[PDB]
């Protein structure tokens, strides 16, 4: 079950404050869904790095009252390991049709 | 840079 996943160890796929450069770095030439978390250049703010059919796609993470997310009604998460965990199973779809996957696999799974 | 649009 998916007590088993790599998405549990937050160092799997939190890498700090590297910048979009850096996270270009990591992951080109991985497989669709392999993804990164990391500060943004919007001091403040995080962002999701993730393969999409082959490029690259950078995300920003909101942080509300109610939680981090990527958009509203869904800014819910406690943590950046609780959104990490939602999007496993949540194609990211919903909120761009550009975006179908999933945060599959932590760039150091 | 540039990120993705999630709408509301």
């Amino acid at each position: 079950g998916s007590e088993d996943l790599p998405h549990h160890d937050e160092k799997t796929w939190n890498v700090g404050s590297s910048n979009r450069n850096k996270a270009e770095n990591l992951l080109r030439g991985k497989r669709d869904g392999t993804f990164l978390v990391r500060e943004s250049s919007k001091q403040g703010s995080y962002a999701v790095s993730v393969v999409v059919d082959g490029e690259v796609k950078h995300l920003v993470i909101n942080k509300t009252a109610t939680g981090y997310g990527f958009a509203e009604p869904y800014n819910l998460y406690s943590s950046l390991k609780e959104l990490v965990l939602h999007y496993q199973h949540t194609s990211l779809v919903q909120h761009n049709d550009s975006l179908n996957v999933t945060l599959a696999y932590p760039v150091y799974a | 840079g540039v990120y993705v649009k999630m709408p509301p």
